[PDB]
DNA sequence: AAAAAAAAAAAAAAAAAAAAAAAAAAAAAAAAAAA
DNA sequence: TTTTTTTTTTTTTTTTTTTTTTTTTTTTTTTTTTT
């Protein structure tokens, strides 16, 4: 209806047509495809980058290119959609309309190898999230990456993953032959100005540019480009700002204080208080940080008996420490008996002092060394 | 070769000669077929790579018989793969049983039904990386004992007959041949079984706050010539380089993944000497 | 034949009926006021408007109404300790939205719901999502294929679908393909799928989910804080209504002694029901404070002193001697041989004779059955390790006092 | 480096008519192979006779 | 040249999840019963 | 000759067992001090 819901709709965090931040990468991928078409030679490629950097959007924009649609056969396979690692031959046979005798994976592999031996168009096999094919033996991934070396085969394949060195770590044997090792292409994370241009393209797509002045965009991009650099978190904070401001103001452009509050937002019971204070006291006074549940419960009971508050038994104390584990202050290493579970504090002590906010009780518990 | 025990207690023209050597070993092939006819097996124990000689034997002589070439220098073959290969591809009998000696029992009972169907078995590097246990050599000795199956093999490791006892050596009816070529091990050492620049290349891929965390680690290691987790967390929270503890833990786990920080018990050392860390810190300023 | 009945069950054509009572249930007019309070204080009786969760209701309602009206799809993650009104508030939001959709104030939508702990595998989420669309029970491979053909292909007029996923931590495994599939389908423009994910831990996306799954999960999150003593009293006095059956200080005691431990609402609504059951058998019509005190002593149990006091004489000598061996050696884990030496010392002091080490092993197994001590299998006699599960001061509180 | 060596497979089958007397007629019909076979069959039957007579 | 002890690295349990093998149940073709 | 019934095999699906990973703890070897 109004500009706020239009902005919240148009940010959308979904598949697009224009990619302003990826211009050299798309030209490089087009040059790779055109140079391997014009020589009619096969070539592997492994593109990588941080999650949210523009890989799947680029290679979905290029699998709708009409000239590459006419010159070669495009195949897209997402690799979390397979029931097992060896089912990628079945999925590729289903995507290429091959006729198999069936009911063994080796016959699907033979059908793909016969389909690569003869040809009429070049094959483009894009395997997205290729880290899901990695196993112990890696017969599947080494079988797939050897298809450019197959005689007469014309498949040029692209593997997309998040790991910068997956072809070096999990494909060590491909370095032994220069015919086989894939050309690498890193997708670097977005800077400040690239995220600014992505916002200014997505807002000019529906002419809703007046909601964001440039200063708040250059603050939000300055934080998100420094934290992770992906555009999904940038568009998520940019959508959350507008959906908070619509709740707040119901045409007012979003202020710097609103995006600052949302950015610092993104980037207790009594017995849990008494448990956290005794854990801080036991870690401060003792250099052995291997605290068991029974050894913590014994100090907790004396601290409670000093303040004349009725203490829980071991059975309620275990559930209390389990509820403090959910907040992220602790990590409980599990053992064979519940008395022997190991509590590990995962905050520094000043965060606990600021989170409990009961310094009159905290200073009283930390000064009582004698109950340990 | 008669070794002395006192050493243990006190502690071009070449290509033409190699071609003449290879022709001389190429002359042995009818005698090898005559030897394989009488139930013996061929074993080669020369210095260099004998891959090309066995490939030339399979090409020039055994161009019409059933042949199972087994690359034992492959770092990822299993004896189950070779047994399934025999059972499914030669005999069309499906996948072999999961216990390998029962699979060799079924291979013997099936090959006893079909005489005059010889299976030649060419195992490059019989002492290969996954055939060096007692079980795979027991399987291969039980396979070579079959009169239909004829075996050729190569050995390169010097400690190879330590895993053959007298029963395996009686099943392996070997005829030993000194096929010493001087060819280098190109294929056999190519596999997986046999840094400042990488640090810079993975450092260019990190974001700004990741670079700042790593510069804090570098500055601490250069000042003290392994830093604790609490000092790193305090220095990260001071410069606002992290939001909480768990993001720093995930970032340091990512640092362990790309081989930049080594964790010890939290001690976080960089496995790089101090002068290169000083030149690297001058590179970032 | 039952096989045709099961083929009808997989097709979803026969309703899974349950047996009906032969006798008609009791009428509401026969119930006492204590009985009406006991059936209103049940935890299965949810109110139509939940007290003290108005802000979280507004947040989830604005989120889901915006994602329905924009026809875009996205994701959310709400979290909090159990008993804090997460699933009740989410289903209240979705019931309000369905009431708006039936009155044509909102576009109509589909509501699928699963639970991570009602599944035997994480892969059965594909079976249970597809079962709520068609009614058919299929394998998870065919259900995954049909859900991908539903969500990835554009087909007007696709209706908006809202998928609530309780217990998200059970759907995680090592491979994380089910949670990646459920959070990846909103990113496609052909799928108007809005995913709401409920779990307990606040830091689940960073602890055990991967980087791309945490990227797809977003940052639009909500946390349900535990109930304070004011809110947890307001809930119970809302459940009681205008009745005068509970005293005002009794509900305050329940809220003050439950909110200090967990903040659970089920704990307070069960302790008040137990207090009502205590007041029923005392032949009174009001639930005064000492009924609540007896119920608080019963529900928040501490019955290790009662076990040590009712142990036999040789069991109590054994329990004194394990603590004596802990005091002597310093370490907490004791072998059986030093315990038996201290046993014979304490029995010689006390004037009794002790059983031989075989019957002492029987005593150790009997105490380890109650988990008063932690002990091994008795195949390694005289060298098995004996932890003391109860504290050493409870033994001296039970055997002296 | 060759097409025969693969990076994925370890075993390679060259089945030629396999179902479920190795040399040719040029050497078997030669007299030296016939006399060798006859002498070996005599000596092997004699050693088998001696071993059975020792074990009986 | 040889002994020891504080810490680091190889290994040893173990425990938790997954790959694969077995077992069973459902579906496609086969062979007999029968109209 | 043509429709229906029952068998056998094959295929798919589920369950159990073995293997692999992954975390924690122990044991062996190393580096550095002492004789
Ligand atoms: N350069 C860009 N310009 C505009 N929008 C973009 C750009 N890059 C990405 N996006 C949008 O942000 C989202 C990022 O998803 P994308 O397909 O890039 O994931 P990805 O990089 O493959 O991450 P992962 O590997 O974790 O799946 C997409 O929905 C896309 O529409
Ligand atoms: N604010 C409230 N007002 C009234 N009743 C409540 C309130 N919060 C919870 N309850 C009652 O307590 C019970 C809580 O169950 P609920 O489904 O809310 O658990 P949850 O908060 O989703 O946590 P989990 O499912 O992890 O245990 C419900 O049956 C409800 O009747
Ligand atoms: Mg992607
Ligand atoms: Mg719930």
């Amino acid at each position: 209806r109004n500009k706020y819901q239009n902005a919240r709709r148009v940010l959308n965090s979904a598949e697009t047509q224009n990619l302003p931040g990826r211009e050299s990468q798309l030209q490089e991928l087009r040059e790779f495809f055109s140079n391997h078409l014009e020589s009619q030679t096969s070539g592997s490629l492994y593109v990588s980058g941080q999650p949210g950097t523009g890989k799947t959007a680029c290679l979905s924009l290029l699998l709708r290119d009409p000239d590459f649609s006419k010159r070669l056969q495009r195949v897209y396979i997402n690799c979390t959609s397979i029931a097992s690692v060896g089912a990628v031959y079945k999925k590729l046979c289903t995507e290429l309309q091959l006729k198999v005798s069936g009911r063994t994976e080796r016959d699907h592999l033979e059908a793909i190898q016969r389909h690569l031996k003869t040809a009429k168009r070049m094959l483009l096999l894009v395997l997205d999230e290729i880290d899901q094919l990695c196993t112990s033996r890696q017969e599947v991934l080494y079988t797939i990456f050897e298809w450019p070396a197959l005689p007469g085969s014309r498949i040029l394949l692209v593997g997309i993953a998040n790991s910068l060195d997956l072809t070096d770590r999990a494909l060590m044997r491909l370095n032994a032959r220069c015919e086989l090792k894939p050309r690498l292409m890193h997708f670097p994370p977005y800077s400040k100005q690239q995220i600014v241009e992505i916002f200014k393209s997505r807002l000019a797509e529906a002419e809703v540019l007046d909601v964001f002045p440039p200063v708040t965009l250059q603050l939000l991009a300055a934080k998100v480009s420094a934290i992770s650099g992906d555009v999904r978190r940038a568009l998520d904070i940019g959508r959350r700002v507008v959906e908070i401001a619509e709740q707040q103001k119901r045409l007012k452009p979003v202020q710097v204080t609103q995006v600052a509050a949302v950015l610092n937002k993104v980037y207790f019971p009594l017995q849990q208080k008494l448990m956290l204070c005794t854990l801080v006291l036991m870690l401060r006074n003792e250099r052995n940080k291997d605290i068991s549940m029974g050894r913590l419960h014994e100090v907790y009971r004396r601290v409670c008996a000093k303040r004349n508050i009725l203490a829980l038994d071991q059975a309620e104390f275990t559930g209390t420490v389990d509820l403090v584990e959910t907040r992220g202050i602790l990590r409980i290493m599990r053992k064979k008996e519940p008395r022997l579970h190991k509590v590990l504090l995962q905050w520094d002590e000043e965060e606990v002092h600021a989170a409990l906010s009961d310094k009159q009780l905290i200073a009283s518990i930390l000064s009582d060394t004698a109950c340990l | 070769f008669v070794p002395e025990s006192d050493g243990y207690f006190h502690s071009a023209e070449h290509e033409g000669s190699i071609n003449a050597i290879m022709e001389e070993y190429r002359s042995y092939f009818p005698k090898w077929m005559c030897i394989l006819n009488e139930g013996f097996n061929i074993l080669l124990y020369g210095l260099g790579s004998k891959h090309q000689l066995l490939q030339s034997f399979h090409r020039e002589v055994l161009h019409k018989q059933t042949v199972l070439v087994v690359n034992g220098f492959f770092p990822s073959l299993t004896i189950k793969d070779m047994l399934d290969s025999i059972t499914s591809d030669i005999l069309d009998a499906g996948i072999s049983p999961a216990n390998p000696h029962e699979a060799v029992d079924m291979i013997e009972e099936e090959f006893a039904l079909i005489p005059e169907t010889h299976l030649f078995l060419i195992v490059h590097n019989l002492d290969g990386a996954m055939l060096r246990n007692v079980k795979a050599q027991a399987i291969l000795s039980r396979l070579a004992r079959i009169p239909n199956i004829h075996l050729l093999a190569s050995i390169d490791h010097i400690n190879t007959p330590l895993l053959w006892d007298q029963g395996k050596l009686c099943s392996f009816n070997f005829s030993w041949w000194d096929c010493t070529t001087m060819l280098p091990y190109t294929n056999e050492t190519a596999f997986e079984n046999s840094a400042l620049s990488s640090m810079r290349s993975v450092f260019s891929s990190l974001t700004t706050n990741s670079r700042g965390i790593y510069m804090l680690i570098v500055k601490y290691q250069l000042k003290n010539k392994g830093m604790p987790f609490r000092d790193l967390y305090s220095s990260c929270r001071e410069a606002f380089l992290v939001s909480s503890d768990l993001a720093l833990r995930a970032q340091l786990t990512e640092f362990l993944d790309h081989k930049l920080v080594k964790s010890k018990r939290e001690q976080l050392t960089i496995p790089i000497d101090g002068a290169l860390l000083q030149q690297f810190l001058e590179e970032q300023e | 034949t039952p096989s045709q009945k099961m083929k009808k069950i997989r097709a979803g054509e026969l309703s899974p009926s349950m047996q009906q009572r032969t006798d008609l249930p009791a009428k509401d007019s026969s119930k006492s006021e204590l009985q009406l309070a006991r059936e209103q204080l049940h935890v299965s009786v949810v109110p139509k408007s939940l007290p003290c969760r108005e802000r979280e209701f507004e947040n989830i309602y604005a989120f889901l109404e915006g994602k329905i009206q924009d026809q875009c799809g996205g994701c959310m993650y709400v979290s909090g300790v159990p008993g804090t009104g997460k699933t009740a508030t989410v289903t209240g939001v979705i019931r309000t939205l369905q009431r708006m959709a039936k009155q044509n104030e909102l576009p109509a939508f589909e509501y699928l719901e699963i639970n991570g702990m009602r599944l035997t595998e994480p892969r059965q989420a594909y079976v249970q999502i597809y079962k709520q669309l068609t009614g058919k029970t299929v394998s998870w491979e065919q259900a995954h294929a049909l859900l991908e053909k539903r969500f990835t292909t554009p087909a007007p007029r696709r209706v908006t679908t809202v998928l609530l996923v309780d217990e998200l931590d059970i759907l995680c495994n090592r491979r994380q393909d089910v949670v990646y599939n459920l959070l990846d389908w909103p990113t496609k423009s052909a799928a108007k799928l809005v995913v709401v994910t409920i779990a307990n831990t606040m830091d689940l996306p960073e602890r055990l989910l991967m980087g791309k799954v945490t990227s797809r999960l977003g940052l639009t999150r909500l946390t349900f804080q535990p109930y304070s003593h004011k809110q947890l009293q307001e809930i119970v006095t809302a459940r009681l209504g205008g009745s005068e059956t509970f005293k005002g200080e009794a509900v305050q005691l329940v809220a003050r002694k439950v909110a200090a431990v967990s903040g659970d609402a089920r704990r307070a609504l069960d302790i008040c029901r137990r207090a009502t059951e205590i007041a029923d058998t005392a032949a009174v019509k009001c639930v005064t404070m000492l009924h609540v005190q007896q119920a608080l002593a019963e529900m928040i149990a501490s019955a290790k002193v009662q076990a040590i006091r009712n142990c036999s004489r040789m069991e109590q000598i054994f329990l004194q001697a394990i603590a004596a061996e802990v005091t002597r050696t310093g370490v907490e884990e004791t072998t059986f041989m030093g315990v038996y030496q201290q046993v014979e010392t304490i029995a010689a002091f006390m004037g009794v004779t002790f059983p031989p080490p075989g019957r002492a092993l029987r005593l150790c197994s009997k105490l380890g059955a109650e988990r008063l001590i932690i002990s091994e299998h008795s195949r390694n006699d005289l060298f098995q390790k004996i932890l003391l599960n109860v504290s050493a001061d409870d033994i001296h509180y039970a055997l002296r006092v | 480096m060759d097409p025969t060596i693969s990076v994925s497979k370890g075993c390679f089958v060259y089945k030629n008519g396999a179902t479920r007397s190795l040399l040719g007629k040029e050497v078997v019909q030669q007299p030296f192979y016939e006399e060798y076979r006859k002498a070996w069959n005599q000596i092997n039957d004699h050693i088998a006779d001696l071993q059975h007579r020792s074990y009986a």
